[PDB]
RNA sequence: AGGAGGUCAUGUUCACAUAC
RNA sequence: CCCGCAGAAGAAGCACCGGCUAACUCCGUGCCAGCAGCCGCGGUAAUACGGAGGGUGCAAGCGUUAAUCGGAAUUACUGGGCGUAAAGCGCACGCAGGCGGUUUGUUAAGUCAGAUGUGAAAUCCCCGGGCUCAACCUGGGAACUGCAUCUGAUACUGGCAA
RNA sequence: UAGCUAGUAGGUGGGGUAACGGCUCACCUAGGCGACGAUCCCUAGCUGGUCUGAGAGGAUGACCAGCCACACUGGAACUGA
């Protein structure tokens, strides 16, 4: 299922950052950040409507670490819920439970978060739950176990955080390790560098 | 109050027997327009006093031939 | 033959305004004076009035706004090669409520958003956008 | 037309012929080869495709083209044939599907093996 | 600010004694995506040359569009020599639904919640001039109620 | 300005490039 | 289902890279071998054949074939046309059939409104619940554009009278 | 595929069925269906539904459910609600 390749090759495809690392230190000084991947990633060609598309579906799914027929069936989903499509699959994605694990700060990475998620290290509402793709309910209470509490990783991930900017749509304590789900965050608490219509367009072909 | 057909005769050379016309207004199922469909029935006349051109009010009853199962309740406009 | 009167005015109006003339004139009868009231009601004309009586005469005085003509598009919907029958809960909309439509309902013959207020359907007329 | 003529004529839909006739809506059939030889394309190419002449297994006799590089198909050869045409080839109308009953996968490829019936490179 | 874009270069020939004589034609359709939009043609030997005379050609001949928060007022149908191009008010969020030529008029007028569907031809020129053409005859609730001589909310 | 009179059959086949 | 043990330890492939269509260079070959859904490519520098490196798209799947719908407004009721692109009978008369100038009544057949019965459950949709999530199961609704009956309205069509 | 149909269409009476009925029989009448497609030929189980489709529509009728038909082929009855 999920993708094991290199990780900064996708950034480079993509053009800019996408926080596959843990950004304790600079993406330009762990790669090149600006030359496409492979032996012709020097020249630039123009990329047509239907790249520019294909483009930002990938960046969001590469953002997010999820597989094409799951992506899917966000959107559809979204289009079924009343309101404004868009904005609905970012809140479903931003509604992942692994999403949510890193955000709050219990994991470097997104693949780091997915895989505390996986080794039954964290607990929503007092039951231990495994699946990544858990979608988390506005106030929610999530935390990590008793047993993997000490784990050190959890404190560098913590402070790791601490640097970033701080979702106002969750209040983390990281005092005892855990955090409330407030509500589902808005298209303006996002990042606003997602272009948006681009992927709803595109499904709609 | 039953419920009844009026309709026109369209032949009565039968002894006993009338044969009717139940033209309705049907609106066609895909294009809508109001065409004209024809049902023939064939309605026990008793004293066989009806009459072809006429108007005639019939009612269901149980069957009485091979192919009848209408009677007859009341002639009106025997106009020739 | 002359098989659609309404269908005709409808057609009057039209070629009016397209070749600027101020008024238009017809056969008057009892259906077109209510569409023309109608439209009068609307805005769409400046002012309707019937002359004679062995031969009624329908006169309309066609409003212009700009140079530009206010009529943008008028047609006939039920035709009488096809008739056109709508409930209360399909009155159409024209230019998404912008324009009217001509419902004869029974209650007389009124525009479709007061024919939708009142709660009945009936035929439709033209549409006049 | 007008709908008081289309009432008395309704649209008689435009039924569509099948490419591939002697398949039966069947996605592959099972054939005895009578005859592997080579014929030259149209005007606009230059080559000797490799064809058979495949009998089904209901009495249908089609001309079959064999893809790849070389082959090891005789007469009385049973295999398994599949629709899609060669264009340039006006009767052939079905490719063999390499890599079956008797077609032996072509020799050493590397890359789009699995149209071709090959296994994986140790 | 004038936001621009290129639809389509296409070359052409001209069979002069000597041989063909190949030369390349341009399409642009600038916009400020706000209403304001215009379509340039323009025709050169190069295709820098086609872009750059079509750009100059199309900051000129500007039409304005009354709109509705980047949505059309009501459903219209442009017409021009082949094309019959339909556009509908969608919804917000929906994105701009449209065939080739149209994608890149709406996406410069500002229009961002449309359906399209062009009827007829395709060719990339009478559907960039059908849909011009048909935005350009498109009423607000204001200019209409004033032609009409009644208040907004009496025609709602 | 108006209207009138008075030689020549045929031609292997396929190749022909520029697209910021 | 929960707990405990050891150890990254037992677990990634398939198609494509000329345009359509996201993704390019070298070598082999020389109208041959071959590829192909359409346009085509190959005759000595091939981004189109075969191999390699690189990349793109999907992922325990990936491709090819068959079949239906869509795009196809290309059977056009919504939603086409007929001077020359396919298409106006050689021309008329006319029975069925389709359509009907204007006014007043009356009927209420079409038409519209309201009500009752029915339209099985399941399926589709909405709001919820339960399986760790999902697929799946389920509660309550909404729909099931229909049909029949009853009571109304008279604008329009129809019937009858003048 | 243009005309098809003599128990055929209808009436009186007898018989028969749990029941109405040419269901059957005798007699009488000459009708009946058909361009709104009768008769004939080819194909096919039907519906709720499934797929596609913006929709109208098009295709389809596997699994689940309702109904019909059949039980090697062609007949026939007994028992029994
Ligand atoms: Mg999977
Ligand atoms: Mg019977
Ligand atoms: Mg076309
Ligand atoms: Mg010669
Ligand atoms: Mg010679
Ligand atoms: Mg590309
Ligand atoms: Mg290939
Ligand atoms: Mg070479
Ligand atoms: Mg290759
Ligand atoms: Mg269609
Ligand atoms: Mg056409
Ligand atoms: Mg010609
Ligand atoms: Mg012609
Ligand atoms: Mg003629
Ligand atoms: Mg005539
Ligand atoms: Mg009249
Ligand atoms: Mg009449
Ligand atoms: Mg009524
Ligand atoms: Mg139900
Ligand atoms: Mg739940
Ligand atoms: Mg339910
Ligand atoms: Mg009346
Ligand atoms: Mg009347
Ligand atoms: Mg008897
Ligand atoms: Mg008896
Ligand atoms: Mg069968
Ligand atoms: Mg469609
Ligand atoms: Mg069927
Ligand atoms: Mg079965
Ligand atoms: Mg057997
Ligand atoms: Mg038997
Ligand atoms: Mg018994």
């Amino acid at each position: 299922a999920r993708y094991l390749g290199p990780k900064l090759k996708l950034s480079r495809r993509e053009g800019t950052d996408l926080f596959l690392k843990s950004g304790v230190r600079a993406i330009d000084t762990k790669c090149k950040i600006e030359q496409a991947p492979g032996q012709h990633g020097a020249r630039k060609p123009r990329l047509s409507d239907y790249g520019v598309q294909l483009r930002e579906k990938q960046k969001v799914r590469r953002i997010y670490g999820v597989l094409e027929r799951q992506f899917r069936n966000y959107y559809k989903e979204a289009a079924r819920l009343k309101g404004n499509t868009g904005e609905n699959l970012l809140a479903l994605l931003e509604g992942r439970l692994d999403n949510v694990v890193y955000r709050m700060g219990f994991g470097a990475t997104r693949a780091e978060a997915r895989q505390l998620v996986s080794h039954k290290a964290i607990m929503v509402n007092g039951r231990v739950v495994n699946i990544a793709s858990y979608q988390v309910s506005p106030n929610d209470v999530v935390s990590i176990r008793e047993k993997a509490k000490k784990q050190s990783r959890v404190k560098a991930a913590l402070e790791l955080a601490e640097q970033r900017e701080k979702p106002t749509w969750l209040e983390v304590d990281a005092g005892k390790m855990e955090g409330t789900f407030k509500r589902k965050p808005e298209r303006s608490d996002l990042s606003a560098d997602i272009n948006e219509h681009l992927i709803v367009e595109l499904y709609s072909k | 109050k039953i419920r009844t057909l009026q309709g026109r005769v369209v032949s009565d050379k039968m002894e006993k027997s009338i044969v009717v016309a139940i033209e309705r207004f049907v609106k066609h199922p895909i294009y809508g327009k109001f065409i004209k469909r024809t049902t023939k029935l064939h309605v026990h006349d008793e004293n066989n006093e009806c009459g072809i051109g006429d108007v005639v009010e019939i009612r269901e009853c149980r069957p009485l031939s091979k192919t009848k199962s209408w009677t007859l309740v009341r002639v009106v406009e025997k106009a020739v | 033959s002359m098989q659609d009167p309404i269908a005709d005015m409808l057609t009057r109006i039209r070629n009016g305004q397209a070749a600027n003339k101020a008024a238009v004139t017809m056969p008057s009868s009892k259906l077109k004076v209510a569409i023309a009231n109608v439209l009068k009601e609307e805005g769409f004309i400046e002012d309707f009035k019937v002359e004679g009586d062995t031969k009624p005469e329908l006169e309309l005085t066609l409003k212009y706004f700009q140079g530009k003509a206010v009529v943008e598009s008028i047609q006939r919907v039920s035709r009488p090669g096809l008739r056109i029958y709508k409930r209360k809960d399909e009155l159409p909309k024209v230019m998404a409520g912008l324009g009217i439509a001509v419902v004869s309902t029974s209650k007389g013959v009124m525009t479709d958003r007061a024919a939708r207020q009142a709660g009945l359907g009936g035929e439709i007329i033209c549409y006049v956008a | 037309a007008t709908v008081n003529q289309l009432v008395r004529k309704p649209r008689a839909r435009k039924v569509a012929k099948s490419n591939v006739p002697a398949l039966e809506a069947c996605p592959q059939k099972r054939g005895v080869c009578t005859r592997v030889y080579t014929t030259t394309p149209k005007k606009p190419n230059s080559a000797l495709r490799k064809v058979c002449r495949v009998r089904l297994t209901n009495g249908f006799e089609v001309t079959s083209y064999i893809g790849g590089e070389g082959h090891n198909l005789q007469e009385h050869s049973v295999i398994l044939i599949r629709g899609g045409r060669v264009k340039d080839l006006p009767g052939v109308r079905y490719h063999t599907v390499r890599g079956a009953l008797d077609c032996s996968g072509v020799k050493d490829r590397k890359q789009a093996r699995s149209k071709y019936g090959v296994k994986r490179p140790k | 600010e004038l936001q621009e874009k290129l639809i389509a270069v296409n070359r052409v020939s001209k069979t002069v004694k000597g041989g063909r004589i190949f030369s390349f034609t341009a399409l642009t359709v600038v916009g400020d995506g706000n209403g304001r939009v215009g379509f340039g043609y323009g025709k050169a030997r190069e295709v820098p040359a086609a872009i750059q005379k079509a750009m100059e050609k199309a900051r000129r001949n500007m039409i304005n569009v009354a709109l509705n928060n980047g949505t059309l007022q009501h459903p219209v149908k442009g017409v021009h020599t082949g094309s019959r191009v339909f556009m509908q008010p969608a919804s917000e969020g929906t994105g701009i639904i449209a065939g080739g030529a149209m994608r890149a008029v709406l996406e410069v007028a500002g229009v961002h919640n449309v359906l399209a569907k062009a009827y007829g031809s395709t060719n990339p020129i009478n559907v960039v001039r059908a849909t011009i053409d048909g935005l350009e005859n498109m009423n607000s609730p204001e200019m209409v109620a004033a032609k009409r001589g009644k208040s907004v909310e009496e025609i709602l």
